[PDB]
């Protein structure tokens, strides 16, 4: 009769216990940025001031006519104070300052390729970049006739891939480092405690 | 071979090839876990169901009045995450039977990329086996006319060099299939000179 | 500028810029609501 | 006897899936956006070209020492073709 | 007859369960008083 | 917020009235 009424109160308790467990486990989806245009919103980069990586995209920061907007935004993000308190002297300075600051260091791909393998803790991560920024070159004086057969030997082994094969050799590419369930387990030993107390009461009432 | 007869100069572009004409379920239930958690749940209950001989086991049964709640949260969020997922060229490397331009350097170079174990990123020997249907004698194209000729109907793909992709998708009124992410540098387009 | 003063060999590759960044259980349930008030529920049913 | 076991405890999961479907759609839910730098993330803004702040926010687009990241991007929002396209010539 | 009688509880409950689960989420998704008129109390 | 209330209200009155028209007629029979 009135057995039921107060039992109708332990309802809404557990309604709220349903509800908080329902809600906030959804909201957990801390970095989600994998590219340059992704990592625009991640405050500063870490670079070398007045450098070849700097001045090139400085020059692309003075190109207003195209709507790429990844570049000049981050450039004037770090052009504050005229570049002061945004940058380091050498990339040797930017190692731990990127490791112990808000900076993500920006450099050549192959340097960061080397720098990732040279962490004992391996607490770093490179992200991809496939762009058409520049090339690579080697100077030779005017009147030195070596250029065509040099680049013959370049294009032979690059078209057999062997230059990048040797780059894979002295710099490995497969990665030096690498690159719900609890409650069902939880009820197991609780049930084993149950069967323990069962065999306890079995010898308890065998003795009784 | 062209440098061995005439002088060159630096590049300006890249190149690619292919075939071009035009173009609420249970799975979101399974999005945080799947296909074996639905198996692991099935074992705990029979064990207690042969563990008969009273009130005491049923706290593990009322444990489902907490467990199923965990299951009762885990769905729904998958809708916030976003048919077919065309998202990579390597996603195309699962899809069997696509071909491209024969009798050419693109006909050549990924079979030339198909001869090194050291160069294999698990994409291009796959891709040579992809075009290997009909002995090659029926997979291939030679023209943008051949692109409009050869169907997009069948487990196929969307690729060319971007200047003709920008050409062809403009001539089409659909902007039908999305291009892949790919940056290529072994050959390309530069300016040749003479010795 | 160095183009005007010396010649150059051809490309082997192209330059691209690089970026270095630093590198289900019941813990999900039990972080945002505290274990002590998870234990507080076992009091009124007494 | 035993079909009524599983078809019921299937309908269990089915109506649970309905519960998800049921609550889900109201939750992404007149505009949620009231100003620029997020209205600058919105499709199709233009305004009168060759105004004074057409020049002034252009000059602030060449002010990296002081900037709130809105006006330079609101500038390039309408600076297409050197400012030509999608800019109006009267009230 | 009486399947119309006894049946109501869960069928009606759907409105309530959808109701509290609807307003559940967006709770989480000087800092409220901004106006001079807001300050008058 | 409010628009799902009167619907289940008058539907609950509706099938109530369908059985109310049913039972007194079958009691008359």
């Amino acid at each position: 009769a009135m057995r039921i009424v107060m039992g109708s109160w332990w309802l809404f308790t557990l309604i709220v216990c349903s509800s908080y467990t329902a809600n906030l486990a959804a909201f957990l989806t801390p970095v989600r940025t994998f590219q340059d245009l992704s990592k625009q919103l991640e405050m500063s980069y870490g670079t070398v001031r007045d450098s070849a990586v700097y001045e090139y995209f400085r020059a692309k920061g003075t190109n207003p006519l195209e709507q790429d907007s990844t570049f000049a935004e981050l450039w004037r993000t770090i052009s504050k104070n005229g570049g002061a308190d945004n940058c380091v002297s050498n990339p040797s300075e930017g190692i731990r300052k990127a490791k112990k600051g808000n900076y993500a260091f920006l450099w050549d791909v192959a340097v960061v390729e080397y720098a990732a393998l040279t962490d004992d803790d391996c607490s770093v991560t490179v992200i991809g970049n496939s762009i058409s920024s520049k090339g690579y070159g080697i100077a030779l004086q005017h009147g030195s006739p070596y250029r065509d057969l040099f680049s013959q030997r370049i294009l032979e082994l690059q078209d057999t891939g062997d230059l990048d094969v040797l780059k894979q050799k002295w710099w490995p590419h497969t990665g030096r480092c690498d690159l719900s369930f609890a409650g069902v387990f939880c009820i197991l030993a609780i049930g084993l405690l149950l069967a323990c107390l069962v065999a306890a009461l079995e010898l308890w009432w065998n003795s009784n | 071979e062209r440098e061995s007869v005439v002088d060159f100069s630096k590049r300006y572009m890249d190149y690619s090839v292919g075939i071009l004409i035009k173009k609420i379920s249970i799975f979101s239930l399974f999005a945080p876990f799947d296909f074996a958690v639905w198996a692991c749940i099935a074992a705990a209950i029979p064990v207690v169901g042969v563990l008969i001989f009273a009130m005491r086991i049923v706290m593990g049964s009322w444990w489902l009045f907490t467990l199923i709640v965990c299951s009762s949260y885990t769905a729904n969020l998958a809708a916030f995450l976003t048919p077919v997922r065309t998202f990579q060229d390597l996603s195309k490397q699962l899809e069997m039977s696509y071909g491209t331009v024969r009798d050419s350097a693109v006909y050549e170079y990924f079979r030339a990329k198909g001869t090194n174990p050291l160069e294999q990123d698990s994409t291009f020997a796959e891709l040579w086996r992809t075009i290997s249907k009909n002995g090659g004698a029926d997979n291939c194209v030679s023209n943008p006319s051949e692109g409009i000729r050869k169907a997009k109907k069948g487990n196929y793909a969307f690729l060319w060099d971007v200047a003709v992709v920008e050409y062809a998708a403009l001539t089409d009124d659909d902007c039908s299939v999305t291009v892949i992410g790919n940056s290529i540098s072994s050959k390309g387009y530069g300016i040749a000179l003479q010795h």
